[PDB]
């Protein structure tokens, strides 16, 4: 993983050696170059997965999720450099460091080999997200969103700390080749519930399971663009991909300890997918709609089969370009109108022609129309919960239709009926804004042709 | 429908149950009773490739229907002859249930007509 | 048949007893109503016709909306006997009406399949 | 077989040439909606080619 | 707010128009029609204003009871089927601003005109806002009605959305 | 925006009630705030519950898509009440006899359908009757037993 | 005649 | 640029819009918009078909083709 | 019921500068300022056969002759339907005659 | 492709053709009360028969303030982008 | 254009118009007539249906009371 | 191309053309036609790819995995033999999962190729494909998504202990 982790490092030198006008060419330039190389994580084996050495190794789950890492750094540049332009010099090379620090931190995190050496880096990317937060949000709130955003997360990962130190000194290693060889069965006792607990709740947070999800809505609607599309988009996935991995060691006590948890996120999404509804705030609409799509995801890891661990894998990458879209298309009207209401512009469709299509092709994989990999992964997850039990096809069939509802109902309000009349700087869409969201939707729709890539191990 | 009104609104223990029926032997009043003769074997229903339903006692005039449309096209109004050859088999298999709704109402009712001479 | 007003049809204005019950001070109330929408009618137009302005009429009435549906709900909120029973049959029901619906299908499913009385025959995708 | 199989897709890949331009390689938005219908009409010609075969 | 021979002739045409929705063709609408007017005539002259404020009153009853469930709507008519057809065509003025200056070129003469009529605007506005200002009362506008320009060459204050709105068949 | 004309907690004086009036623009007899239950509610005003398809069309509204003035207050539930939503215009007929004529309507049907199921219409014919044992091999029985044969004969 | 047709613009 | 045709041949005699001024005449009433609908009931608006005859539209020539159509072939069938 | 003579006047004052604004929405002759029998309805259409129906059917052949047919599986017919009386081209087999009928 | 004077050439032409009107003493300029014996019930009347004559609906807010032919002619004019 | 509209009168009609509607009004009329001529055994019935209350006890092996 | 044996195909019995009527078939002209005008012109091309493809033959191989000690002879925690053991299991899996799709696309393609007859006429298919799923799904059903040689082994000892008891008490 050196051949990513040292060049990810050198874009700090890089910023800070810029000339002071070519500071986002530069490193937007070098971060994609680094994004390309990136492919050749895609030696993955039938039986093996990757093992570069005693620290790093790479299987059909990192790979896609270190794909979409560093896919997003340029686009989040991209995203930043218009609203940051005002600001100073330094402080902007401040911001870009931040954004290249949490990319070697979330690459390092998703290739460790030791579940402590995961812990650390799966932590340390708090530091550069809350620092983003709260020193380039644009509002009040955003030093609230900062609190709750830490100390949820805090919470839950503290314990799992303790719970790693313990299995390590009760199995003698924390390497994650080692535990799939040395894991034995876990018993019934009240001993093994907290153990249980501790070792899952980190992860249930950052989902965010519903119920724990009070600090998504909050960070989204404080938080800059980039900030918004690595926290829609990967920081989310840490809790996904940190029960992937971690539930190898809680078998078979997870048969019953899942459902206060599915339960849950199965009326969860429910939930979350009806607030959609009624919410005022563009942004804020958005980030309910992660918390119902990774409702699926908490689900399908938790029955632990292997359409449901593909479905898994695969709604991760697809809600990740997708969601990260759409916080790009609403903060591009936020920089005309100022506002994240989303009654206040409509019509847009009458003034920005193309950038109603990019809308139009968010929405319909928000929605998973098929045969986009955002369908898959729904699919696969509901093919697999209906073999858990039935009933469940009520609640993911409703949910279907709700998320139908939501997705258009933000379309039409936004896009079409007459446009607001004292709203008059609604400028031409740039060639930039144009240009991130090709950047998402073409490698999500491309994805189509060959989705084995992006369904991880159980493939 | 008068059949419907007799059951449903008459006497049912005396109009034949179309779910059930035949409930007599087939040889109760019919001395040497023959049996249908099957024109068409099975191997050649077989690679006719007849849908099963039209697997009948009629098939034989499907068939040859079937091989005249082939032979004919693309002059499509060819073959009424063979169409209504089939459609007539049919017809006639048709008539022959008919008949055994109406034998086993005429034997139902010489029953219960029979049972009024053992109890009057 | 005199009209008979839900939630979801309203009664029509023409059918209102009030609607002829005009007087003084009815009059007067109606006034006042359109001198509010006149003062703030005129206070838009000055700005949606300033030929120098370009951008958005913040309008305090939509922040106020939006403000209301979000950030002033919980420093009203109360915890009484009707929102402490709302929470909890709307917030803990369900949760415990599905557990009980899935672990009873769960249940009889797998004392099905440890009997052998489950026919899985060609199930060998999960 | 051949020219069964090959007809028949053939229809469904017609019908598809108009969108593809649309990506303007070769674009003339003088009558694309004459484009459109000459391409249905051809398409329901090459159909009736695979509809013979069933028929016969 | 409407008065009551306002309520009254709203009455009168909202009952004719329900009632050629049910005759439908033109000579049993016209014999119906003028026994509905008949009707209207018969209590023209009613002075006791009680009473005829329990006709009026009666007169709708009568008119909700008998209402066509389905009448017809004038195509453009809200509730109409081209009602707001067109809006999706409707384009504010303030967009050419926007244009790129190779789209304006190929317009030359249209630009010309149209940079008259913002000159005039510029001109003019100052102008608008002190008469609004010196012929409203202290406590502000009591009703929405504007007023006309007073002096020759002012324009009337608030003119610019009006005279410059979309076109109703704007392609 | 100033806190001071933005939303605020639940009006104990009749001073408070005419000052959340003036800021909602509203006159002091035309506002009540919602009950003062533990809701959240403050003291937004509580509107009359009706769609916007209820106002009228031909007013020069300053947003004629949702037919809302500038500055005047919103309902709490505006986004519920917009054109595309629920509508809460009087009706033709009463609200409770449609509900009893729809609801009347599905339940005869239902009946007549569970009646028409127990008494089918059919004809006056036998069974279709086929040969080979009812096509015992077609119908893929096993061909290395053997079923009891079904005999058909003519009449 | 003809009359300009007023539309945003489409260069970019 | 458009030529209306003389208001004055506008005239409700010979129309049911006649019947219907006789209908308000008894009455005591009287109908003043029946001229402004005249133009519906006269000229090439004046006779409409029946329901029937709008079915039987073109049976005539349908009938005359079926006849020789038939004709021919009995003159074949007779060589 | 009646216009005042002020909303009179008004309403005479927009009437024309709106009437002028619509005037001035027409285009002068020049504008735009671009930049810079049977046989004849033979060749569109023998252009357009070639375009769209010769070279993407050479396309498709090409396609399921040389790489789809060359697996298996791949284009499943239904085999043809034999009747009795028929000739078998691959073998020569004569498939016999059904019985003979009874009359009907 | 309405015009100034198409539309006053058909609202006169609906006019004469009301039994009540003289088709003599009407002009453009005629109000329907002062000039011509009119009351506001006939003012309904002749606004509901310029709707269907052009086909489109005067609210009543607008309509009860049409009481001569040229105001009628000057509000479709307008609603209907007519400058000629 | 080519048909120039009218004020209160009947429209301008085409000659071609006016003939391909006869035209093919006369088809339909052709069709059906024809059609009925050769087929109408597809509108009154293709076979006779019986009587079964004629068919003889013998016919249907009904034996008689005392048996 | 494919080997027969593993995709096997009945012997096509095609009638010969044996018309009963006067008018000429199209499609037997645009059959022609097509052969003439698509698949001439299409066997040239290939014809030329062809010749270029045989001027530079190059060889590829289908790799072969030697056996190695499966995880029944592996000590426990030895993670060296247990790796060895729990690869080749892997494989063997992925194996079998291509097994099942072999005898799946038999039947599918015995259903379509019947026809009508295809209840009857394709028996054999479809006892291959139900003894086939029944070998798969005692092998690998319910493992779960982090299943092993180790889970795999378990769950044939169960099966084994099973069949003993009720062997036993039979
Ligand atoms: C189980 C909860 C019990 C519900 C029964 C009602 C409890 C109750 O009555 O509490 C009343 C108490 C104050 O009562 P009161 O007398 O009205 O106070 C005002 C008097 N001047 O109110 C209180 O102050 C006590 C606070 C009660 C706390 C309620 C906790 C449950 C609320 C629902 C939580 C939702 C959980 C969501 C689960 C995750 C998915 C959303
Ligand atoms: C199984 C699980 C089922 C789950 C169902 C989910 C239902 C979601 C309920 C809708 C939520 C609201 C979304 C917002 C949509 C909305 O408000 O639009 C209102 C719209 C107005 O429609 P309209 O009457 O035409 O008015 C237009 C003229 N102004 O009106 C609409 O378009 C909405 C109308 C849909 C109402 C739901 C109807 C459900 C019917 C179910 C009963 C039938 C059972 C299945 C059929 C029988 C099976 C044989
Ligand atoms: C014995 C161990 C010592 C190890 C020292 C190794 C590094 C020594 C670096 C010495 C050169 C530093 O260079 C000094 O700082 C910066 C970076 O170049 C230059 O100025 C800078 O301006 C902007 C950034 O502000 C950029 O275009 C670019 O970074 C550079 O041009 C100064 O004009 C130069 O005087
Ligand atoms: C998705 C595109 C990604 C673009 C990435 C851009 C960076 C590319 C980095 C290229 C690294 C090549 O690295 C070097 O390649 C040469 C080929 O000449 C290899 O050369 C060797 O390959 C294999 C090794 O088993 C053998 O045939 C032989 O030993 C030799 O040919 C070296 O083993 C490798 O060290
Ligand atoms: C979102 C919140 C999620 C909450 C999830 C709660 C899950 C609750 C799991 C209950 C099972 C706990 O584990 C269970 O504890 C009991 C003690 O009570 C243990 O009981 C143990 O001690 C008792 C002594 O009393 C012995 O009789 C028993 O033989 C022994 O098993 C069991 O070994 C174990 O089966
Ligand atoms: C071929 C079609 C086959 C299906 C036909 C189905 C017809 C079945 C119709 C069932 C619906 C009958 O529903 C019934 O209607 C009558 C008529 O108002 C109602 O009658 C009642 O309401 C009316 C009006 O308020 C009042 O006069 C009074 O209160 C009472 O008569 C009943 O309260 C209702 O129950
Ligand atoms: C194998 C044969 C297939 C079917 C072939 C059928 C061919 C039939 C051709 C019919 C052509 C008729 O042509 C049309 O006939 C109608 C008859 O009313 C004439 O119409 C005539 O009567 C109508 C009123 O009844 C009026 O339009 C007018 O009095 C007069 O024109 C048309 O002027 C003539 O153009
Ligand atoms: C006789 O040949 C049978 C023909 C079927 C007649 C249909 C009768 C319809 C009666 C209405 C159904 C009411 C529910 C019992």
């Amino acid at each position: 993983m050196l051949k990513y982790i040292i060049p990810t490092i050198m874009l700090m030198p890089l910023t800070w050696l810029s000339k002071n006008n070519m500071i986002w060419v530069n490193s937007t330039a070098h971060s994609l170059l680094i994004s390309f190389t990136s492919l050749l994580l895609m030696n993955q084996f039938g039986d093996n997965s990757l093992n570069f050495s005693l620290l790093f190794f790479s299987d059909s789950l990192s790979t896609p999720l270190l794909i979409l890492t560093m896919w997003l750094l340029p686009l989040m540049l991209m995203a930043s450099q218009h609203h940051l332009s005002k600001e100073n010099l330094t402080r902007k090379k401040l911001f870009i460091t931040m954004l290249i620090s949490l990319q070697l931190f979330l690459i390092m995190t998703f290739t460790a080999m030791e579940l402590i050496l995961f812990y650390i880096l799966f932590e340390a990317t708090l530091v550069p997200t809350l620092i983003i937060i709260t020193r380039w949000g644009n509002q009040t709130e955003r030093l609230n969103a900062g609190l709750y955003f830490l100390f949820y997360t805090l919470a839950g990962s503290l314990p799992l700390l303790v719970a790693l130190i313990y299995i390590q000194n009760t199995v003698g290693s924390l390497n994650f080749l080692m535990l799939q060889y040395w894991v034995q069965p876990v018993h019934n006792s009240w001993s093994n519930v907290f153990m249980w607990l501790a070792c899952m709740m980190a992860f249930m947070v950052k989902m965010p399971l519903y119920g724990l999800h009070l600090w998504l809505p909050k960070a989204h609607v404080e938080a800059p663009i980039a900030g918004s599309m690595v926290l829609a988009a990967v920081l989310l996935k840490l809790g996904g991909y940190g029960m992937l991995r971690i539930t190898l060691i809680l078998n078979p006590m997870t048969d019953f300890m899942a459902y206060p948890f599915i339960m849950l996120s199965l009326w969860g999404m429910i939930m979350t997918s009806s607030i959609c509804l009624r919410q005022t705030d563009l942004k804020s609409l958005i980030a309910y709609s992660s918390v119902s799509h990774m409702a699926l995801v908490i689900v399908a890891i938790l029955i632990q089969t292997p359409w449901s661990y593909m479905g898994a894998t695969a709604l991760m990458i697809a809600h990740g370009l997708t969601s990260s879209m759409l916080f790009c298309l609403a903060n591009s009207n936020y920089e005309r109108i100022h506002s994240r209401t989303m009654i206040l512009a409509r019509g847009l469709q009458t003034l920005l022609p193309l950038m109603a299509t990019w809308w139009l092709l968010a929405s319909l994989t928000n929605l998973a129309l098929p045969p986009t990999i955002n369908l898959i992964g729904e699919l696969f997850v509901v093919m697999s919960t209906f073999s858990w039990s039935n009933i469940t096809i009520i609640l993911m069939g409703v949910n279907m239709v709700i998320t139908a509802l939501y997705s258009l109902y933000m379309l039409i309000m936004t896009q079409r009926g007459k446009y607001t009349y004292h709203i008059n700087n609604i400028s031409p869409s740039f060639t930039r804004e144009n240009a991130l969201m090709s950047l998402h939707i073409l490698p999500l729709l491309l994805l189509t042709l060959n989705p084995k890539i992006i369904l991880g191990p159980l493939y | 429908g008068a059949h419907l009104a007799r059951r449903y609104l008459g006497d049912a223990s005396v109009e034949p149950d179309p779910l059930r029926m035949p409930t007599f032997p087939p040889d109760y009043g019919f001395p040497e009773r023959k049996e249908r003769e099957m024109v068409a074997t099975q191997q050649e229903m077989n690679d006719a490739q007849l849908v099963l339903q039209q697997r009948d006692y009629c098939a034989h005039y499907l068939i040859r229907f079937l091989k005249c449309k082939r032979d004919s096209f693309p002059n499509f109004l060819a073959c009424k002859h063979e169409r209504h050859d089939w459609d007539y088999c049919e017809h006639l298999d048709y008539v022959k249930r008919m008949k055994e709704f109406e034998r086993e109402r005429r034997l139902l009712q010489r029953k219960k007509r029979r049972e009024q001479r053992e109890a009057d | 048949p005199k009209y008979e007003a839900s939630r979801l049809s309203s009664l029509p204005t023409t059918l209102d007893p009030a609607e002829y019950d005009i007087s003084s001070e009815t009059r007067k109330a109606q006034a006042e109503r359109l001198a509010i929408r006149s003062r703030l009618k005129r206070e838009y137009q000055l700005q949606y016709y300033d030929p120098s302005r370009r951008g958005v009429i913040e309008d305090p009435a939509l922040v106020r909306w939006t403000y209301a549906r979000s950030a002033n709900i919980y420093p009203n909120f109360r915890p009484n006997t009707k929102t402490s029973l709302l929470g909890a049959l709307f917030g803990i029901g369900p949760l415990v009406f599905w557990y009980y619906v899935f672990k009873t299908d769960r249940d009889r499913k797998e004392k099905l399949i440890q009997e052998g009385k489950l026919d899985r025959t060609f199930n060998i995708s999960y | 077989m051949n020219m069964f199989s090959s007809l028949s897709l053939v229809t469904l890949l017609l019908l598809t040439m108009p969108i593809m331009m649309m990506s303007f390689n070769t674009y003339k938005p003088s009558n694309y909606p004459l484009y459109v219908k000459t391409a249905i009409s051809y398409a329901f010609i090459t159909s009736m080619i695979p509809t013979m075969m069933f028929i016969h | 707010y409407l008065t009551h021979q306002q309520k009254v002739l709203r009455l009168y045409k909202r009952a004719l128009r329900h009632l050629e929705s049910w005759c439908i063709h033109r000579d049993k609408y016209r014999y119906f029609a003028c026994l509905l007017r008949a009707r209207f005539d018969e209590h023209k002259n009613e002075k006791d204003m009680v009473k005829a404020t329990q006709l009026l009153r009666e007169a709708e009853e009568e008119f909700w009871h008998g209402q066509h469930p389905q009448p017809y709507i004038f195509p453009e008519s809200p509730g109409g089927t081209s009602y707001e057809r067109y809006e999706c065509y409707k384009v504010p003025e303030w967009c050419l601003d926007d244009w790129h200056p190779s789209e304006k070129a190929m317009y030359p003469d249209y630009f010309a005109k149209r940079e008259q009529w913002k000159k005039l605007r510029r001109e003019s506005w100052e102008r608008e806002v002190k008469q609004l200002q010196e012929e409203t009362p202290v406590g502000g506008p009591r009703t929405e009605a504007l007023p006309p320009a007073r002096k020759q060459g002012d324009l009337p204050p608030l003119w610019w959305h009006i005279v410059t709105r979309p076109r109703e068949r704007p392609m | 925006i100033t806190k001071d004309m933005l939303p605020g907690p639940y009006p104990k004086t009749p001073e408070e009630r005419a000052a959340a009036a003036k800021k909602y623009n509203m006159r002091v007899e035309d506002y009540e705030p919602y009950p003062d239950d533990g809701t959240g509610y403050g003291d937004y005003p509580k509107l009359p519950d009706r769609s916007q398809q209820e106002r009228d069309p031909w007013y020069d509204w300053d947003h004629p898509d949702l037919r809302l003035n500038w500055g005047e207050p919103m309902h709490w539930d505006l986004d519920m009440y917009i054109r595309n939503r629920v509508d809460t215009s009087p009706t033709p007929v009463n609200w409770n006899l449609m509900c009893k004529h729809l609801f009347g309507f599905v339940a005869f049907m239902l009946f007549m359908f569970w009646v028409g199921e127990t008494y089918p219409a059919y004809q006056p014919v036998g069974p279709k009757q086929y040969p080979y044992n009812n096509l015992y091999l077609e119908r893929g029985g096993d061909p290395n037993k053997e079923p009891e044969p079904v005999v058909h004969y003519e009449i | 005649k003809r009359l300009f047709i007023i539309k945003p613009s489409g260069f970019y | 640029k458009m030529e209306l045709p003389d208001y004055k041949q506008w005239k409700i005699e010979g129309t049911p819009l006649e019947t219907v001024q006789e209908k308000l005449a008894a009455r005591g009433l009287r109908d003043p918009w029946g001229r402004n609908e005249a133009w519906r009931y006269m000229g090439g608006f004046a006779n409409n078909v029946s329901f029937v005859g709008a079915l039987l539209k073109g049976f005539k020539w349908g009938f005359a083709a079926f006849v020789v159509a038939i004709g021919a072939e009995y003159y074949l069938e007779s060589q | 019921s009646g216009y005042t003579p002020e909303e009179k006047l008004r309403l005479q004052q927009l009437r024309e500068l709106r009437r002028r604004w619509l005037k001035d929405q027409e285009l002068s002759p020049r504008e735009p300022v671009l930049p810079p029998n049977v046989i004849y309805k033979t060749y569109r259409h023998s252009i357009f056969a070639f375009t769209h129906v010769l070279i993407p059917v050479w396309i498709i052949h090409y396609y399921l002759k040389y790489h789809v047919t060359t697996k298996p599986y791949t284009i499943v017919e239904k085999k043809p339907r034999i009747f009795p009386g028929d000739t078998i081209l691959e073998t020569g087999e004569v498939i016999p005659p059904m019985k003979e009928f009874p009359d009907q | 492709p309405l015009t100034l004077e198409g539309i006053k050439d058909r609202v006169l032409y609906v006019l004469k053709l009301y039994d009540k009107i003289d088709p003599e003493k009407l002009s453009v300029n005629s109000h329907f009360m002062k000039d011509l014996g009119l009351d506001s019930l006939d003012q309904v009347e002749i606004i509901m028969a310029m709707e269907d004559e052009f086909g489109f609906e005067i609210p009543d807010i607008d309509a009860e303030k049409l009481m001569c032919p040229q105001e009628i002619v000057d509000y479709i004019a307008d609603k209907k982008d007519v400058y000629e | 254009a080519h048909i120039e509209p009218r004020y209160r009168q009947f429209p301008q009609l085409t000659r071609s118009q006016v003939i391909q509607a006869e035209f093919f009004s006369a088809t339909m009329w052709f069709w059906i007539l024809w059609r009925f001529w050769h087929d109408s055994d597809a509108v009154l019935g293709h076979f006779p249906y019986p009587d079964p209350s004629q068919w003889t006890d013998e016919e249907l092996g009904i034996p008689p009371d005392d048996e | 191309s494919w080997d027969k044996d593993v995709y096997p195909e009945p012997p096509r019995r095609t009638p010969a053309p044996s018309p009963q009527t006067s008018l000429p078939n199209p499609i037997t002209y645009l059959t022609k036609a097509f052969d003439l005008l698509v698949d001439r012109p299409v066997t040239l091309v290939r014809e030329f790819i062809e010749r270029q493809h045989a001027k530079n033959k190059y060889y590829y191989y289908h790799r072969e995995f030697r056996r190695v000690p499966d995880i029944t002879e592996c000590q426990e925690k030895d993670v060296l033999c247990m790796f060895e053991a729990e690869m080749q299991w892997r494989r063997d899996y992925k194996v079998d999962q291509e097994i099942v799709n072999i005898i799946q696309e038999r039947l599918k393609a015995c259903q379509q190729r019947e026809g009508e007859s295809h209840r009857q006429n394709c028996a054999k298919e479809l006892e291959q494909f139900t003894q086939v799923v029944k070998a798969y799904q005692d092998r690998y059903h319910d493992l779960g998504a982090h299943y092993s040689a180790r889970k795999c082994l378990a769950k044939q000892k169960q099966r084994m202990l099973a069949e003993r008891k009720a062997a036993k008490e039979a």
